[PDB]
């Protein structure tokens, strides 16, 4: 109210309302399903057209060989923090010979975005993220949000509509948690979770994408025909 | 090679009974080649004088620069400098240049206004003051005219004794320093009269 | 220059002679090389005196701001400012410093810094130029746990030594004893020394 | 009025509301504690299970500095963070210089003049978290509490976040009922147990308990996280107080 | 952040004015009138000091009359420590040119530099701007006597004669009618005295309360004399031109 | 961090007013009276010592500061801005002037420089004005006794006899029937104190009145001997006796 | 009304912010009081340990500054913990600096500065808190010199602050108007903090135990605070006459 | 470059400088130009190292353009031969100097003066009758302090200096292929197209 | 140059010869070489005679700001650290050597510093190119406990051994006695030589002996 004209200021509850709206454009935007094995880790994303003639705006964005994530709400910067991302596991590589494990890439993500929830003249990244990654202790998924918080995660989803996927997702726990050595199943378990969270529109062969990453699998993004066999 | 005596030249400054006197030679020089018998090196701000020896690139830059500063002080001091305070401005003015000085040896001269005291002063190119009563040399012939001043020199001469003196100084170290000559300048100083007289010598 | 610091079962004794040299003048014969960086904690000096003397006050400092904030420094930590200076610096100096100090739960400890800006931990050291004449007799006579009267009498040997064949070391032996019971100074003059 | 708009800002009554402000966001927060023991100190908090999904064990939120010291808060967590990063050049910047390890007094300064610095100035917000924390050092164990305006002071035993004045309470028995002191091993219980009370506070979901502690003789005066056998031990004795 | 407490002292007004640089010149409005007049023989300038006491000392002070070289000077109206920080500027950009040439700063080339110095604060910076309005009088080879008038907003003009200052509108309109072009320096004297007694908000002009000053070729042959007045010879020409 | 506030505090009103050097001007009203007068062979500056509380020393606080040699100076406003001004004005005589010059800066032009100094802080950004108004009297070989007024706007002007702070429209009109231009020191010193009194509520004497002249050369006070023209300090500070001793004589 | 939020002037000629700072001067109830002897400087401040919870080794407003000087702040502990960090800083860089200790007046008058700057730059607060100096000077003897955030300072014979300053100021005044010198006229510290004790129950009207003060001593070459122990024994020598 | 003459007589100053460009082993060039036009009424002749000779002509002749335009005025010979000089005493202390002589001839039409200034990389400026830079002036003085007159018409002048030439085509070990002579007087610059 | 300073019961004494030379010609016979940095604080300087003057100066100058913050009387220990800290910081390029010598409240003090940055403590120490006939002077004569009469004596004898024995230095003795409690009293031309040189000749010159080719009167008023 009076306290929202920027990021410096507390409201007297204690709440930060720019950080509060940047969450607000994550809503906005459109679902996105992160899930994982023991084995392999799965995003499913819904893209969105501006119109027929449009082409679908991509949600999923690759960072190493052994990483990537999924956006939802400001794409521009999904790019700055995705970038940030490609460089601090490419750091890693280079200095170290060491890949980037998955959580301490969400405590450098973290960090990253609190810095512009704390310091006048910035404003908060109005993006939402799901990392998924296979470093030296498995499968891995993360759900970053601009506040800051980064939360490890069996599955989740993000974006409008996302609390239906995320119900399935806590329905099949016990399920799809066992899916070890099976890509195609563990896909077919985030095409169905985010079919929870569609109205109106259905998955088609250009609406769909489909990342994954595993045992034996770089980091891998399908797209177009490619998802035809899941829808 | 050696800055100081790549165009040469000399000053010399005296002191006498109520006056002053300063004098220099004409020349500036390519090393051997003579290319100038016009080059002055006595200047004046107001009542105060300025003979400069050296690299003649910052004879004039240092006048400019002088003339620029005394110029300041005058309009903010409403009144002109005197010969004290500019030799400090001149000590000031060398030591802040103190790793890539210029490459001169200032000569004041002058008498204050106020006490009519003579005054004059010498530096070395990064400002130490030589403060001395009787007289002042710079140059290429400095040795020169330390010998004719230190034989000549005598206390309490009369303005136009003093002018005899120091032009037979100035005239005779000349004539043993090949590059300092080609004429000469001697400005007798007195409280409110400065006269100024340009010397017959040898061009060679 | 010649000195050097030895602990013993009280503390830790630092020995220095006395003579500045500028080429073969002698241009100061009565020179204090031990020099306090804290109350208990002294140091031996050696090489560019600009140098060390600029480095001994800018551990003073750094040691006095140390115990306004956390309480008495240790002689390690003193060592400690005093490498880190040595070494991130070591294209400027030339600096040879011993750091002897005493404290009641480390009692009496040596350290010595080389040119290069490493660090050791010693039962006692030798520097200076001098020092390079009593390697042998230093190392042929310490003990560890000597008492205070053996370690002066150890050390006012040694520099004795050091001196007789160092035309750079001269003058006066001076010692500073640090121990529980406090800080003393001890002056030995050559008609003393010369004799032995 | 308009005083609590702008931190740094005095109000007529000399205070700082946007510090005020701050305290309400660690309020909000979970439950955090900190116990000093005979030779050591003990830390454990309450972490909110919002969901199966969450992996359990994985989102630590106890922190470590140096190898001596350990730190947990309650409030906004990346603040806390950000803290930490702080804590952590500090503890390394005084090494690099003094050689030994940070002493928890001198450390908890360290976090004390940055918290206070970020209530100077309108361009930065305070921190929206009260860290406790602490360690062994060669002056033995030490207990540190600090708050969003930069106040800390050295305790017997500490708590904030949301079940701040349940858990206070417990930890002023333990005070009372042992003046000799507590052992580490006894200390680990007790942490169980009061976070396990200050739950009731938070009881609309379920939690899980995260320990850690940092023990002369216990953990050779190391930072380590309780885990496996004496984690569940401290579980135990924690469900079986609170029936 | 800090943002709430900028008066952003450089913006447009809707109508396109820009609202430090007027409220400046409200401000100048109120300060002492300085008259300039230049005739065929030289320039005249003419100032009142501001409501003075009998224990001022009148000999040593300067609030309106300054000297930037041998052959410039400036009329001041409104802040004094303002308009000193921009004369010191002006000073040394004249020993500038003139350590450079070899040559004195032809008088506009230093106006337009003041004058640009003034612009600056209105368009970029954040700052206040200088409240000072200036008359030039100086003279060079290339144009011989030279008025000018510079304010707050950077603007500067040429004139034969012009006021600034309190009452302007009044001093403008007296100068327009009693001007003519083939007028001299002792005719320009007495105008500006009489049009300052007459626009004068005191109830008498007395010399302890002007500073004069002209700025002549009457100086022996082809060289320019600028004679800042002292208080008696202020009282003399009061006398002279039948004032007091 | 870093200093945000890049943009002036003090700016134009409607009116044509700077509200902040108005504001502050009104700061030096409240001040405490402080006066200065102008001999033909010196100059006298006095204050009255207003102690907070008898148990401070206030021998401690100095209001009449010595800035060089030859000049010293008094305030009315605010002390704390009073004393950073002094430390400033003492060092811009050295940086700016002695260390050019190899002499100390003449009264005008020191004067100049606390004003440009305190005219900055009425237009750099971030800052408020100087709420002191400071009298600066002063001695120099070319410009003899001299006594100039410095406002919170930068302005000065030079006065024979002047008074500002609280009782300043009262102790003027004093000043002015007084005032002559055949004052010997002891009279300017006399009128002083004749004057001061009429705004001094409490005590009366040396130990509650600062006063100091600028007048003979003090060889007393110069700390060696041997070079003749070197002839010492012309500021001097009053002691409490001193004042007293004249005190008697009123 | 933004004249109110940062150090700029009211239409009065006064600065709020700072004035509020005042205010938060005496958040913490706590009232301090210093006095000189013939050889000493005494120090004495009420501790309140309100939290059973708390260390109370740890709870302190008195400062060992430099071996020379102590410093005790009436504010709240965060504010003084920077202007402790400061003094200490300043003190240390000026005998590097200039080969000879820092003078306690020197010190005060240097922080009376910094605080200055925050009463005319507007980007920087102050400090709520005032600063009481104490030292034995090599030069002037003992000596308190006390700032406060308009960054006034003076020395004092004597000095109290807090919310109950006015009450322990008059009492001292009083007893120094029947003395008529400007010091406590005794040999040893012990009895000139006895001395300081006493007048502040006095003043107060309140008895104290060991825990309930506390108090820091300046003599020639050091500054030193008591412990408990040690002002328990300064507490009996008062209850026995 | 080589050889760069100058000479004032009464009503004109006249600029000869070589034609030739050699670098090394070989003669580049035999037609260069060494002179830029500063304004209608001052002409700069130049040489000195290679590359720095012309960017520091080119230079000058923009700054002395730009004055031209913004005043509406031709600065003075004098004037514009003071901002050469200090433009070189600044470079010959700067991290690496231009290491380049000048002669500046020019018409003042206020003062109906022609004017010589010798200016070189040090900064070192004289206002001569006729002068040169290098070795131009060992083999040439001799004859102009000779010959010369201050009366002189260009014609005369021109005269004198083919007799310099001659002398230089003579005693001289380099060719530098002839000269390019210009003309500074009230009605501007010429050049002369038969030397 | 020949500069020496000793120590003696109540002060302290800095003394100095008079020739200023460049190279081997001589400048000046007179030369003023003691200098004030305060009142009570007195130096004097071989090596880069622009460098002593300056750094002189310089702390000079600090030294009456820090005196007048302080509110307190300079101390040597101040001029001493602030002269060896700008020195080191320059390496030795300002090639400043002084013994330095004063009284403050603390007591009395004998300092020498070198370009590079090094401080000395004594109660006699010599400098310049006459260093070393002045040592050899004080090692023969200086005693524990001098007078200040003895140690004026002490002092203006080691520069004679200098300038009898060392080229570099001449003419007069300039000395500076600084006792506590007590203002500082400089001693120009404490010793001369007595006797005075006299000419066989008188160079005066018969006036008209020198050619003229103009005359003018120059403007010096504006
Ligand atoms: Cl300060
Ligand atoms: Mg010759
Ligand atoms: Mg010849
Ligand atoms: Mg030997
Ligand atoms: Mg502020």
């Amino acid at each position: 109210n009076n306290y929202d004209g920027d990021t410096v200021t507390f409201s007297p509850t204690g709440r930060l309302f720019q950080v509060e709206y940047a969450l607000e454009a994550i809503k906005q935007g459109s679902v996105t399903v992160g899930l994982r094995s023991n084995t392999h880790a799965v995003l499913v994303a819904l893209k969105r057209n501006a119109d027929e003639l449009s082409s679908y705006q991509k949600k999923i964005i690759k960072c190493d060989e052994h990483m990537g994530l999924s956006l939802a709400g400001l794409a521009p910067d999904a790019r700055v923090l995705s970038n940030y991302l490609r460089q601090q596991c490419n750091y890693s590589s280079l200095v170290f010979n060491r890949k980037l494990a998955v959580e301490r890439a969400g405590h450098l993500l973290c960090d990253k975005a609190q810095k512009n929830t704390q310091s006048y003249g910035g404003r908060p990244y109005g993006v939402g993220l799901l990392i998924i990654g296979y470093d030296k202790s498995g499968a891995h998924l993360l759900e970053f949000q601009p506040s800051g918080n980064v939360t490890e995660l069996y599955g989740t989803a993000i974006g409008a509509r996302s609390q239906g996927a995320k119900t399935y997702l806590e329905r099949t726990l016990d399920t799809f948690i066992k899916i070890d050595g099976n890509p195609d199943e563990l896909i077919k378990a985030g095409v169905e979770a985010i079919s929870q969270s569609l109205r109106d529109e259905s998955l088609t062969v250009d609406n769909l994408s489909i990342a994954i990453v595993g045992k034996d699998t770089p980091f891998t993004i399908y797209d177009g025909e490619a998802v035809a066999k899941y829808i | 090679s050696d800055p100081s005596s790549i165009n040469g030249g000399i000053v010399v400054a005296m002191t006498g009974k109520d006056c002053v006197a300063i004098a220099c030679d004409l020349r500036l020089g390519s090393q051997s080649l003579g290319v100038s018998n016009k080059f002055e090196k006595i200047f004046h701000y107001g009542h105060v004088f300025l003979g400069i020896t050296g690299l003649a690139t910052d004879v004039t830059t240092l006048n400019e620069m002088f003339r620029y500063k005394t110029n300041l002080y005058k309009l903010k001091e409403e009144r002109a400098i005197e010969p004290e305070t500019f030799t400090q401005l001149v000590s000031s003015s060398l030591y802040e240049r103190r790793f890539g000085p210029y490459f001169v040896g200032p000569v004041v001269a002058g008498i204050n206004s106020k006490s009519g005291k003579p005054f004059i002063a010498g530096f070395d190119l990064i400002g130490c003051i030589d403060e001395a009563k009787d007289f002042i040399v710079s140059g290429t012939a400095s040795d020169q005219l330390f010998g004719m001043c230190e034989s000549l020199y005598e206390p309490n001469l009369e303005p136009e004794d003093l002018f005899e003196t120091i032009s037979q100084a100035l005239l005779n170290a000349a004539d043993r320093d090949a590059l300092s000559g080609w004429g000469a300048v001697v400005y007798i100083i007195k409280k409110d009269e400065v006269v100024k007289r340009y010397l017959k010598m040898r061009q060679d | 220059t010649s000195i050097m610091a030895v602990t013993f079962k009280d503390g830790v004794i630092l020995g220095a002679d006395s003579r500045t040299t500028t080429g073969a003048y002698i241009a100061n014969r009565v020179t204090d090389k031990l020099t306090r960086v804290h109350d208990k904690i002294w140091c031996c000096r050696s090489g560019s005196a600009a140098d060390t003397q600029a480095i001994a006050d800018i551990v003073q400092y750094h040691l006095e701001l140390y115990t306004s904030q956390y309480g008495t420094p240790s002689t390690e930590t003193a060592a400690s400012v005093f490498k880190e200076l040595c070494y991130e610096n070591k294209d400027n100096l030339t600096a040879g410093i011993i750091v002897a100090g005493y404290d009641d739960k480390n009692k009496g400890e040596v350290y010595t810094i080389p040119l290069g800006g490493s660090v050791h931990k010693l039962p006692y050291a030798i520097a200076g130029s001098g020092s390079t004449f009593i390697y042998g007799y230093c190392d042929k006579n310490f003990r560890e746990n000597m008492s205070k009267e053996e370690t002066v009498d150890f050390i006012k040997h040694s520099l004795s030594q050091a001196i007789k064949w160092d035309g750079s070391s001269g003058g006066v032996i001076r010692m500073v004893v640090l121990t529980a019971a406090g800080v003393e100074r001890l002056i030995f003059y050559p008609d003393e020394y010369e004799q032995l | 009025t308009g005083y609590d708009l702008s931190n740094s800002v005095f109000s007529p009554d000399g205070r700082n509301f946007q510090v005020e402000y701050a305290v309400k966001a660690v309020e909000n927060g979970t439950t955090s504690i900190g116990i000093k023991c005979n030779d050591g100190v003990v830390f454990a908090v309450e972490k909110l299970i919002t969901s199966k999904l969450l992996v359990p064990q994985k989102n630590v939120k106890i922190q470590v500095v140096d190898r001596h010291i350990g730190c947990v808060y309650s409030g906004l967590i990346p603040d806390g963070r950000h803290l930490v990063n702080r804590g952590r050049e500090e503890a390394a910047s005084f090494k690099k210089l003094y050689k030994t390890p940070i002493p928890i007094p001198a450390f908890a300064d360290r976090l004390g003049q940055y918290v206070q610095a970020h209530t100077l100035y309108n361009s930065v917000r305070p921190f929206g978290v009260s860290t406790i924390f602490g360690g062994v050092d060669k002056n033995g164990a030490h207990l540190y509490m600090l708050e969003p305006s930069g106040s800390y002071w050295g305790y017997k035993g500490a708590a904030t976040g949301k079940g701040r004045q349940s858990a206070k309470a417990e930890l002023e028995k333990l005070v009372d009922h042992h003046p000799e002191g507590l052992s580490a091993r006894e200390a680990v219980k007790q942490a169980a147990k009061i976070i396990y009370l200050a739950h009731e506070d938070n009881k609309e979901k379920d939690f899980e308990l995260e320990i850690s502690w940092c023990s002369l003789s216990e953990t050779n005066g190391l930072h380590k996280f309780v885990k496996g056998d004496l984690l569940q031990e401290a579980i135990d004795f924690a469900q079986k107080e609170i029936n | 952040g800090s943002r709430r407490y900028d008066s952003r002292t450089t913006i447009f007004s809707p109508e396109g004015r820009l609202y430090q640089v007027e409220y400046a010149l409200e401000s100048i409005s109120h300060a002492g009138t300085a008259i300039g007049i230049m005739a065929s023989d030289g320039i005249v300038l003419a100032a009142e000091r501001k409501v003075t006491s009998t224990l001022l000392e009148q000999d040593t002070s300067t609030e309106k009359l300054y000297k930037l070289n041998d052959k410039i000077a400036v009329a001041v109206a409104g802040l004094t420590a303002d308009a000193e920080i921009l004369i010191n500027t002006a000073r040394i950009h004249a020993q500038n040119y003139l350590k450079t040439y070899n040559e004195d700063i032809p008088v506009e080339i230093l106006v337009r530099r003041l004058s640009d110095i003034k612009q600056g604060y209105t368009q970029h910076g954040g700052l206040r701007p200088f409240g000072v309005s200036f008359i030039y009088a100086g003279y060079d080879d290339r144009y011989g006597y030279q008025l000018y008038t510079s304010n707050p907003s950077g603007n500067y003009t040429g004139w034969k004669a012009i006021s600034v200052g309190a009452n302007t509108s009044a001093a403008q309109t007296l100068l327009q009618m009693d001007y003519k072009d083939d007028m001299k320096v002792d005719d320009a004297i007495e105008l500006a005295l009489k049009t300052l007694s007459k626009t004068t908000d005191s109830s008498a002009l007395t010399y302890d309360r002007l500073e004069f000053a002209t700025i002549r070729k009457g100086a022996n042959d082809g060289e320019v004399y600028q004679k800042i007045f002292k208080p008696q010879e202020i009282k003399d020409i009061l006398v002279k031109t039948g004032i007091t | 961090m870093t200093d945000r506030y890049s943009f002036s505090l003090t700016t134009f009103s409607p009116s044509g007013k700077l509200g902040q050097i108005d504001y502050a001007l009104t700061a030096v009203k409240q001040g405490v009276t402080s006066l200065g007068i102008k001999a033909t062979n010196g100059v006298v500056i006095a204050t009255e010592k207003k102690s907070s509380s008898p148990l401070a020393m206030s021998e401690t606080l100095s209001k009449v500061s010595l800035l060089t040699p030859d000049i010293g100076a008094v305030y009315s406003g605010m002390g704390p801005d009073y004393r950073v001004l002094v430390d400033k004005s003492r060092k811009v005589a050295h940086t700016s002037y002695k260390r050019i010059y190899g002499e100390y800066p003449p009264t005008k032009l020191l004067v100049s420089e606390v004003a440009k100094i305190m005219q900055e802080a009425t237009q750099s950004g971030g800052v408020r004005p100087f709420g002191v108004s400071l009298l600066i009297a002063g001695h120099d070989e070319f410009n003899g006794f001299s006594l100039y007024q410095v406002d919170p706007s930068g302005s000065y002007f030079p006065w024979k006899a002047t008074a500002i702070g609280k009782g300043s429209v009262a102790a003027k009109t004093f000043l002015e029937k007084r005032w002559n231009d055949e004052l010997e020191l002891e009279d300017a010193i006399h009128i002083a104190l004749l004057t001061l009194k009429e705004s001094v509520e409490g005590e009366f004497n040396g130990d509650t009145i600062e006063l100091a002249i600028i007048g003979d050369e003090n060889p007393d006070l110069l700390g060696y001997t041997g070079i003749p023209t070197d002839k010492g300090p012309r500021f001097r500070k009053l002691t409490s006796q001193e004042i007293n001793d004249r005190l008697e004589a009123l | 009304g933004y004249d109110r939020h940062i150090t700029i002037f009211s239409p009065e000629g006064r600065l709020y912010q700072v004035e509020y700072a005042f205010k938060a001067t005496n958040q913490t109830n706590i009232n301090s009081l210093a006095v000189r002897g013939k050889d000493c400087t005494v120090v004495i401040s009420q501790k309140k340990v309100p939290d059973k919870l708390l260390d109370p080794t740890t709870v302190s407003y008195i400062f060992c500054i430099s071996r020379t000087i102590g410093m005790v702040v009436n504010g709240p502990i965060p504010d003084a913990r920077n202007a402790a960090l400061r003094a200490k800083a300043e003190a240390a860089e000026f005998r590097y600096k200039y080969g000879y200790d820092m003078p306690c007046d020197v010190l005060a008058k240097r922080m009376a500065n910094l605080s200055q700057i925050y009463t005319q730059r507007a980007y920087m607060r102050p400090l709520g808190v005032i600063l009481t100096f104490v030292s034995v000077d090599e030069e002037l003897g003992p000596s308190i010199y006390k700032t406060d955030p308009a960054g006034y300072y003076v020395g004092y014979k004597a000095t109290a602050t807090g919310p109950k300053q006015q009450e322990i100021t008059t009492n001292l005044e009083n007893h120094f108007k029947k003395s008529k010198i400007d010091h406590i006229n005794e040999e040893s510290w012990e009895k000139v903090v006895e001395f300081a004790i006493t007048h502040m129950i006095d003043a107060l009207g309140t008895e104290f135990s060991k825990n309930d003060l506390e108090v820091g001593v300046a003599t020639k070459d050091k500054f030193f605070t008591l412990s408990a122990e040690n002002i328990e024994e300064r507490l009996v020598a008062i209850a026995e006459q | 470059m080589d050889i760069i003459l100058g000479i004032r007589v009464q009503d004109s100053v006249i600029l000869a400088s070589s034609k030739a460009v050699t670098r090394g082993i070989s003669v580049l060039k035999d037609s260069d130009d060494k002179t830029r036009q500063l304004s209608p009424h001052t002409l700069m002749s130049f040489a000195g190292e290679a590359g720095d000779t012309v960017q520091f002509a080119e230079y000058i002749q923009a700054n002395i353009q730009l004055y031209s335009i913004r005043e509406d005025y031709e600065l003075s010979p004098q004037a514009v031969s003071s901002f050469v000089r200090q433009e070189l005493a600044k470079s010959i202390r700067s991290r690496r100097p231009y290491q380049v002589n000048v002669l500046i001839g020019g018409y003042d039409k206020k003062k109906n003066k022609p004017e010589l200034y010798q200016i070189d990389y040090l900064g070192t400026k004289v206002e001569l009758p006729y002068g040169a830079h290098g070795y131009s002036g060992f083999y040439t003085f001799s004859l102009l302090d000779h010959h010369y007159r201050p009366d002189m018409t260009t014609e005369e002048g021109l005269d004198l200096l083919k007799l310099c030439v001659q002398e230089l085509e003579k005693r001289m070990p380099m060719d530098f292929k002839g000269v390019i002579v210009k003309i500074v007087d009230k009605d501007g610059i010429r050049q002369v197209d038969d030397f | 140059t020949t500069i020496v300073g000793v120590k003696f019961n109540n002060g302290v004494v800095i003394a100095a010869d008079t020739r200023s030379t460049q190279g081997p010609i001589v400048a000046d016979k007179n030369c003023a070489k003691l200098h004030r940095i305060s009142p009570k604080i007195w130096c004097a300087g071989a090596g880069t005679a622009a460098d002593t003057e300056a750094v002189t100066q310089l702390i000079g100058s600090n030294i009456e700001l820090h005196s007048l913050y302080t509110s307190r009387e300079p101390r040597v220990v101040s001029a001493l650290q602030m002269l060896k800290q700008h020195l080191f910081k320059y390496q030795g390029h300002i090639g400043a050597y002084l013994i330095v010598a004063g009284v403050d409240p603390t007591g009395s003090h004998l300092f020498s510093i070198h370009a590079h940055g090094s401080t000395d403590v004594g109660y006699y120490l010599s400098l310049g190119s006459g260093s070393l006939a002045a040592m050899a002077v004080l090692e023969s004569h200086w005693k524990q406990d001098l007078t200040k009469e003895e140690a004026i004596k002490l002092a203006s004898d080691a520069i004679q051994a200098g300038i009898w024995n060392d080229l570099g230095s001449a003419s007069n003795v300039d000395v500076c006695v600084m006792e506590i409690g007590k203002d500082a009293e400089y001693l120009r031309n404490y010793l001369t030589p007595n006797v005075r040189e006299e000419k066989q000749k008188s160079y005066k010159f018969p006036r008209g002996t020198t050619a003229v080719l103009k005359e003018s009167i120059v403007n010096i008023c504006d």
